[PDB]
């Protein structure tokens, strides 16, 4: 299934995922695409941050989807 | 009694990268705390930094570590800003090509570091990856982002 990704640069990133994929595993599915690492990334759905270790049926994400994308580096 | 602690003011260096990486003193603390606020001190997140050359019409590309550094086309990039560790804390750093010869543009240098050719900057990418904790943005128009031309 497909699923959007929102950066705050106003980019949208399409992904090709299961509803088992941990979030680790659409982060770095992220990485792929995006060369962003996992540990910089921090995804929101529906105004929660959610957890690396989770699923993405356990945060009922379904197709089509939109999560966002937040960037951690600082300097 | 409490514990007095005087420090020095923040370094600015989102600022000076940005500015180092254009060759040009385009960009201040002003314009870096309005963008700040439209995407929600003087610690300015990489957040900035894109929107910041976004408004140029440029773009940050984020380098994957696990890639060889063989496969980055450095001519086809305007720049790099890094993100290096300072004994955590961390800074922002560009790195710049001038008629040909890249120089280390760090804002806490006295005086511009040359690095030398693409050959030169890559062992100083790859013993600044090897150091851990180094994040590479690949400064580039729009142009080079929608193509991925900088991907060698």
């Amino acid at each position: 299934m497909q699923i959007f990704v929102k950066t705050l640069t106003g980019k949208t990133i399409t992904l090709e995922v299961e509803p088992s994929d941990t979030i680790e595993n659409v982060k770095a599915k992220i990485q792929d695409k995006e060369g962003i690492p996992p540990d910089q990334q921090r995804l929101i759905f529906a105004g929660k941050q959610l957890e690396d270790g989770r699923t993405l049926s356990d945060y009922n994400i379904q197709k089509e989807s939109t999560l966002h994308l937040v960037l951690r580096l600082r300097g | 009694p409490t514990v007095y602690h005087e420090r020095q003011r923040l370094e600015l260096c989102a600022v000076h990268a940005l500015n180092n990486v254009l060759q040009q003193q385009l960009f201040s603390q002003e314009a870096a705390d309005e963008i700040c606020k439209r995407l929600a001190t003087g610690n300015y997140d990489v957040n900035v930094i894109m929107a910041a050359l976004q408004g140029l019409g440029l773009a940050a590309v984020w380098w994957d570590r696990r890639r060889p550094l063989s496969q980055l086309a450095l001519p086809q990039v305007l720049g790099l800003i890094l993100n290096l560790p300072s004994p955590r804390r961390r800074h922002w750093v560009a790195l710049r090509q001038v008629d040909g010869v890249y120089y280390n543009l760090d804002s806490k240098l006295r005086a511009p570091e040359a690095l030398g050719d693409e050959d030169g900057v890559r062992a100083f990418l790859a013993a600044a990856l090897a150091q851990g904790l180094c994040e590479v943005l690949l400064v580039v128009t729009k142009e080079v982002e929608e193509k991925g031309s900088w991907l060698r």
